[PDB]
């Protein structure tokens, strides 16, 4: 019932928001048996060393950390403007 | 160098009371607007009333 | 006599408005049958035929 929702529209926004300005990063190849992000640091002879990319687990941002869980209302409830019986 | 493309199952099966190959119903589908499930389900409850 | 133009048409006492079908314009239509989704409002009158 949802799929069309999901990838006759919504497959749009992500190609669209891909192009976005700050979405600097190549977050993923399509291939889970090989990719790996780029990592990078700022350094110095002096003895900087900041990762971009660093893990420091759960922050205050409530970013960090994943719940799965979020699946479910996707399928079982949410409406769509594709589904349904036209919205523009 | 290849061209990806649709294949309808009435261009690989044609069997009488199982596939509707009809030229008459293959135009008529050529017709269509694409469609999901749901739109689907929105002509039979159409019909239907 | 003065006859300008004889058409064939779909007979509107058969196909009666109890089908839905609306036969004015010299074509079926059934207004929210198949309906295309994702399109501006008044795309969905071609899908009426």
């Amino acid at each position: 019932n949802i799929a069309v929702a999901h990838t006759d529209h919504l497959s749009v926004v992500y190609a669209t928001m891909s192009n976005f300005m700050l979405n600097f990063t190549n977050n993923f190849s399509g291939n889970h048996a090989t990719f790996k992000p780029d990592q990078y640091v700022i350094t110095s002879p002096e003895g900087s060393y900041k990762p971009i990319i660093e893990r420091q687990g759960e922050t205050v941002d409530g970013l960090t950390i994943i719940d799965t869980s979020i699946v479910w209302p996707i399928l079982c409830q949410c409406t769509y403007p594709l589904v349904r019986i036209m919205e523009e | 160098r290849y061209h990806e493309s649709v294949l309808e199952i009435a261009d690989i099966f044609d069997q009488a009371d199982f596939i509707q190959t009809s030229d008459a119903v293959r135009q008529l589908r050529a017709l269509m607007p694409t469609l999901s499930t749901s739109q689907i389900r929105h002509a039979i409850e159409r019909i239907a009333q | 006599y003065g006859a300008a133009v004889v058409n064939i048409d779909l007979n509107r006492d058969f196909f009666d408005t109890a089908t839905g079908i609306d036969l004015t314009k010299g074509i079926p239509l059934v207004q929210d049958l198949l309906v295309p989704i994702g399109v501006t409002a008044g795309a969905e009158q071609s899908a009426e035929y």
